[PDB]
């Protein structure tokens, strides 16, 4: 409850350097070991949904360890979820506290 | 083998040999066939009689000590509550936890003697003292610093002996407990109360006219 | 109280009930010479209904709204509110002379079972060994327990027959 | 003799003697005991 | 191992060559190798930070400065939580904020680290060189203290929940008149 | 040997060349070597102890400063300490700390040794140089007077834990009074 503002912007900031420099080993090695989905041991795209063809855009990006533009804007989407949190419960005044 | 028997004419089991002490071929209820838990039944007996023969002891002659005019100690029911309500009384349910608290290591020491009957004795476990703690190759009888004056500790046989004189006593001591307890259940006074009361009127002052062994619904 | 259940010797509707249920019988007594076998069985029936709501009142068991015994099937909540007698004591009375009959019947089983013609024992019962049987089966929470502790209660599945999946 | 206590080990015969008995039990039982709603001891 | 819980027992095989067994283990949860391996590292760390954890609540009273319990409620229902007697500047948002920022680094660059290297990484976490001289010794010193420091944490927190008090609070208490006032006093912990 | 404990008796053959042996083992508490090697330096350690304790019960008495028993009261109370007539301001925290340390370091220091080195070090232990000229004899005369104040301090708690009174008062107690002033009158030795 003091300034959307900075708490938004710095969150989601924030979030977006934790998600590009903190939990970026993790989340690859997840996606790594992961991988694309299979239907009976053949991706989706190979069993003909031509549609569950990666986006092409994510495939090569620019960034030097590999954010893409999707992984930006899961980690704002969360940086957002996270800021909105601090402001939605900061505005209210009831004594939540169990003693 | 030939041995006297609880019933002279009817055979021992086949499988309660001649070996234990205080083994008279009673075991109508065939609790002992397994060798296992035969082992554990023993050793059981031994510490039920074991206590029983102190309980008992601790009731009559305190109980008999009283009556003649020394120590004047309350009968064994109410002892627990003349106790209780004394002044620096510790509560029941601490004291009984500290009981209990002791009895759990000196428990578990004597279970994992019963289990495998030397495993107390390895070297490292105490602060020294686990030596005292070998066992005589006999659960239930572990001598060492228990029994400091090292009665039957010669003969064997000797040894043999004593232990059915130990067995004995301590079966008495417990149909005895069963007794008191029974006893106080019913007539609500002392046992060496009932022991002069009977031998007061032994037909008129029984088991058949305190009208709660006997229920009243048939009579 | 164990949760909102006055004691039976305190609540108005179980003596009214009891008031009641014997005015009933009263009111069939009032047609026969209190002399005459139905007027002493009604008696007898008014003595002993006296006497059963005198020995429920006794023994404090709890009445809810209506005056009615009820009973507590919790050990602990019952334990500590002095109704032990009303499920938990039961329990094992029943779980023993259950277990009982059970040990008996399966012991007997596994003693025909080695014989020259087990299909026969069972329909022609041998007596004698059925009696010995049932008077060992009084120790069966010891044997059960040691034969579990020893293993030889149970049968490893690879030796008992199943179906094809 | 012998067949006839055969005959009386059969299970129609002592199936049926045994209930007999226990029903008599429990009816005795409750009628010196009766109406015991709780195990007060 | 040098030690075995249930003197007369036999301990499971796969706890031999670690520092500070004693073949506890009577569920049987390091029955497989890459469990125990998690298991191993997981005590470590757990052992450090509850070194840390009982070292702070102990300090925080011993030093004169409130219970643990009490630490967080003024940031709440007010502001500025207090240390040395001081006043932060912050409030809960941003300190959890900082806190999770910060934490998640550290344990992101620790959890991204080779197997060895996330329980015993010595590097620039043994300034004082003292690793070496055989470090299993050591390594035994401190799972030792950590366990100790696990029960001491659990247990403030159990003691409090049960009685309420604080820890040298409790501690005097009990030490007055051990014989009526231990754990089997209080209306909780014994259901009687 | 010098001593049979029991005049005629067979004594355990273990106990042979010890200093001070009297054959006292019907309990056979060392019959390992191990056993014997670490209650030779317990008896040892627990000897000096207690004759370093009786002297400070006689003294704190014969001199004129107050009982043995009534040593730790002037610690709660309020406060004050007093010691030989100083005031020590010392509250009851620090004595047990810095007690602790001191014992800590010191305890983990004479331990850590060879067993021999840990109950007879001769180094500074021995300024004398009493240690050498046939110390048999002499270590006799130790743990003679060793078991003497063991019985000695082990009298002092129990009679003050009977009749309440104190050493040079229970002395004088008794002589005055030889007859109808002893364990057999107090009701609670002797009970019949
Ligand atoms: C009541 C008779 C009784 C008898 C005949 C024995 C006999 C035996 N116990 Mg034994 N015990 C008896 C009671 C009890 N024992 C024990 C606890 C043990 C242990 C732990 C051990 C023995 C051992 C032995 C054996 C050798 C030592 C011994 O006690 O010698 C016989 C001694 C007496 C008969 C003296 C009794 C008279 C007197 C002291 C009674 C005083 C009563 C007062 C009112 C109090 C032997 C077979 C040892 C063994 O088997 O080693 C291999 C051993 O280690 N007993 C307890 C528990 C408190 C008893 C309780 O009543
Ligand atoms: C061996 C152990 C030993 C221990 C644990 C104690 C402990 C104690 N002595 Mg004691 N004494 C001991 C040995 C002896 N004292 C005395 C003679 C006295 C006297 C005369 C007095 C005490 C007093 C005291 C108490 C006061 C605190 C204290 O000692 O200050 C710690 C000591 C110091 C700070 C000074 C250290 C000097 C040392 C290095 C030389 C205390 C509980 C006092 C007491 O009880 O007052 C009510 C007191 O007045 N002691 C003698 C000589 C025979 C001892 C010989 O071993
Ligand atoms: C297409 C998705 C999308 C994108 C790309 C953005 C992008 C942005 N938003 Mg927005 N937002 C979105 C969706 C999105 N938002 C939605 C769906 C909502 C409704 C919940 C909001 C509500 C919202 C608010 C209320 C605010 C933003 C703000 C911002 C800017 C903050 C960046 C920064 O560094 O702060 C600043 C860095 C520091 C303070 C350091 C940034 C350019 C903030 C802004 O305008 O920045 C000033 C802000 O006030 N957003
Ligand atoms: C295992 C057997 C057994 C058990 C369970 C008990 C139990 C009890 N006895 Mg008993 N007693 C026993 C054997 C036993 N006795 C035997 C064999 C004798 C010799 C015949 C006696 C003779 C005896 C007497 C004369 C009295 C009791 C009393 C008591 C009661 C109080 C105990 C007490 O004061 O605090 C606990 C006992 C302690 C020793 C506390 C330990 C404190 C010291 C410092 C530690 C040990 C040293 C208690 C219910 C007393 C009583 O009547 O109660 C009112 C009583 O006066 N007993
Ligand atoms: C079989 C199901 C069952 C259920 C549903 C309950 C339910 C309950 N029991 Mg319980 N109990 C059970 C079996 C059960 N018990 C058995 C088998 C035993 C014997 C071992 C006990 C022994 C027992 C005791 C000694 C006590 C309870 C108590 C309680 C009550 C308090 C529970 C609580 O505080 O949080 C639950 C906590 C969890 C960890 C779950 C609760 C209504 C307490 C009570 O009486 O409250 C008044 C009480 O002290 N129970
Ligand atoms: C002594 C014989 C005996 C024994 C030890 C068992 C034991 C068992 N039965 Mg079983 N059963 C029996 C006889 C026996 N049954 C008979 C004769 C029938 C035909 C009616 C059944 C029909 C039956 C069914 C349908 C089921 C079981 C099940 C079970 C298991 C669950 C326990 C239970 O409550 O069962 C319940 C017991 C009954 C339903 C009836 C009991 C029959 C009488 C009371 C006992 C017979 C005693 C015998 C005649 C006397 C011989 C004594 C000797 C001296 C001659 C258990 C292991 C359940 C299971 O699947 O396991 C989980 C199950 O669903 N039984
Ligand atoms: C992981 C262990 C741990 C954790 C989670 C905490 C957590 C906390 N401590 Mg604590 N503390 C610890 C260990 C720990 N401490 C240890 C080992 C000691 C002994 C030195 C202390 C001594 C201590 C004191 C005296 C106080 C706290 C206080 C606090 C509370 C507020 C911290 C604060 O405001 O200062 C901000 C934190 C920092 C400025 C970072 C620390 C600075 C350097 C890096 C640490 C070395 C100094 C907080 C709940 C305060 C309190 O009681 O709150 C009301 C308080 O006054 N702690
Ligand atoms: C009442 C029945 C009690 C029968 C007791 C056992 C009978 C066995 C027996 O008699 O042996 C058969 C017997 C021969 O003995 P066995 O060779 O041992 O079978 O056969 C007979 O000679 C007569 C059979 C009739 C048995 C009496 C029938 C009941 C008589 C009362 C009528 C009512
Ligand atoms: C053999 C057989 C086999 C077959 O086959 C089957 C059959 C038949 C089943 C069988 C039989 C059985 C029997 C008989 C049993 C019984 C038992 C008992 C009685 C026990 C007790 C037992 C008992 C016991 C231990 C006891 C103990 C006791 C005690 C401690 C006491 C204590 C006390 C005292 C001092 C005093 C105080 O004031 C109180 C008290 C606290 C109380
Ligand atoms: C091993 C085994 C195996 C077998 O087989 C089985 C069995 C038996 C199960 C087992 C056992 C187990 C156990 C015992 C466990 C336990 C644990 C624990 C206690 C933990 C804790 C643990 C604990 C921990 C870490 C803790 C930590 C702590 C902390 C950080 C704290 C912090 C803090 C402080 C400073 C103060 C302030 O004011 C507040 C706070 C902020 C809060
Ligand atoms: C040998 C044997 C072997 C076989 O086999 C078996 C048998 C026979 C069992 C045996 C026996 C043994 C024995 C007798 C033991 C005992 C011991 C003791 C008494 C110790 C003390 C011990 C004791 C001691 C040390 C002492 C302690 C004390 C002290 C230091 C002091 C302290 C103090 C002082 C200064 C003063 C102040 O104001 C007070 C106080 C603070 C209080
Ligand atoms: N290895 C240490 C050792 O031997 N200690 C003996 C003792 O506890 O005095």
């Amino acid at each position: 409850l003091a300034d959307v503002n900075l708490v938004v912007g710095g969150c989601t900031v924030g979030a977006l350097a934790l998600g590009r420099f903190v939990f970026l080993p993790f989340h690859r090695a997840s996606l790594a070991k992961a991988g694309m989905p299979k239907q009976n041991g053949m991706t989706h795209l190979q069993a003909g949904d031509a549609r569950a063809e990666e986006a092409s855009f994510i495939l090569k990006t620019n960034d030097p360890a590999g954010f893409t533009v999707v992984d930006v804007m899961a980690w704002g989407a969360l940086g957002h979820a996270a800021a909105f949190y601090i402001l939605a419960t900061s505005s209210l005044g009831l004594d939540r506290n169990p003693f | 083998a030939t041995r006297p028997l609880w019933q002279p004419g009817v055979e021992a089991p086949k499988h309660l040999d001649g070996t234990m002490p205080g083994d008279f071929g009673f075991d109508p209820l065939n609790l002992g066939v397994n060798k296992e838990a035969l082992n554990w039944y023993r050793n059981a007996e031994l510490q039920n009689g074991r206590w029983a023969m102190l309980g008992v002891a601790g009731i009559v002659i305190p109980a008999e000590l009283t009556r003649v005019g020394v120590l004047n100690v309350p009968e064994w029911a109410e002892a627990g509550k003349v106790y209780a309500e004394s002044e620096n009384a510790i509560p029941f349910a601490s004291l009984l936890m500290v009981q209990l608290f002791l009895f759990n290591f000196v428990e578990i020491k004597r279970w994992e003697d019963i289990k495998k009957p030397g495993s107390q004795a390895e070297p490292g476990s105490f602060l020294g003292f686990e030596s005292g703690f070998k066992g005589t190759g006999i659960s239930g009888y572990p001598g060492g610093a228990f029994n400091p004056f090292g009665l039957g500790n010669s003969s064997k046989e000797a040894m043999d002996d004593l232990k059915w004189r130990e067995i004995r006593n301590g079966r008495l001591a417990m149909v005895a407990f069963l007794g008191f307890l029974s006893q106080h259940a019913a007539t609500g006074k002392g046992p060496l109360d009932n022991l002069a009361d009977h031998l007061a009127d032994p037909w008129g002052a029984n088991f058949c006219s305190n009208g709660v062994s006997i229920p009243s619904a048939l009579g | 109280d164990v949760a909102g259940l006055t004691p039976c010797s305190e609540s108005k509707a179980f003596a009214k009930r009891k008031k009641n249920e014997v005015k009933a019988l009263n009111k069939r007594l009032k047609n026969y010479e209190a002399d005459s076998a139905p007027a002493l069985a009604l008696k007898a029936t008014i003595a002993r209904t006296e006497a059963r709501f005198d020995k429920y009142a006794k023994q404090g068991l709890l009445c809810g709204t209506d005056g009615l015994p009820h009973l507590i099937a919790d050990p602990g909540l019952a334990l500590r509110y002095g109704h032990a007698g009303d499920v938990f004591i039961p329990t094992i009375g029943f779980i023993y002379f259950a277990g009982w009959l059970g040990y008996a019947g399966s012991k007997y089983l596994q003693a025909v079972a080695a014989t020259a013609k087990p299909i026969e024992k069972e329909i022609i019962i041998d007596v004698p060994l059925a009696w010995k049987l049932l008077w060992e089966g009084f120790g069966w929470p010891l044997r059960a327990f040691a034969e579990y502790k020893n293993g030889s209660l149970m049968e490893d599945d690879a030796k008992i027959t199943v179906s094809p999946r | 003799m012998k067949d006839f206590t055969t005959y009386l080990s059969t299970a129609p015969v002592l199936t049926l003697l045994s209930v007999t008995v226990v029903a008599g039990l429990l009816i005795e039982i409750n009628r010196f005991f009766p109406d015991a709603l709780i195990a007060a001891f | 191992k040098a030690g075995n819980w249930l003197p007369g027992s036999e301990t499971p095989a796969y706890l031999e060559n670690l520092p500070a067994s004693y073949g506890f283990d009577p569920l049987g949860l390091a029955a497989e190798p890459a469990s125990l391996a998690r298991f191993r590292e997981s005590e470590v760390f757990h052992g450090r930070w509850a070194m840390l954890g009982a070292a702070g609540v102990l300090g925080v009273e011993v030093l004169g400065y409130g219970n643990w319990y009490d630490a967080p409620l003024p940031l709440v229902q007010g502001g500025q939580a207090t240390y040395f007697g001081a006043s932060v500047p912050f409030d809960l948002g941003t300190l959890a904020a900082i806190e999770f920022a910060a934490m998640a680094g550290a344990e992101s660059f620790r959890g991204a680290a080779e197997p060895e290297k996330r329980v015993y990484p010595g590097g620039a976490f043994d300034p004082m060189g003292m690793s070496k001289g055989n470090s299993k010794e050591l390594k035994t010193k401190e799972i030792k203290n950590g366990r100790l420091a696990m029960l001491a944490c659990l247990g403030f927190a159990a003691q409090h929940a049960a009685t309420g008090a604080s820890p040298l609070e409790a501690l005097a208490s009990h030490l007055a008149n051990p014989m009526a006032v231990n754990f089997a006093t209080n209306g909780v912990s014994l259901p009687l």
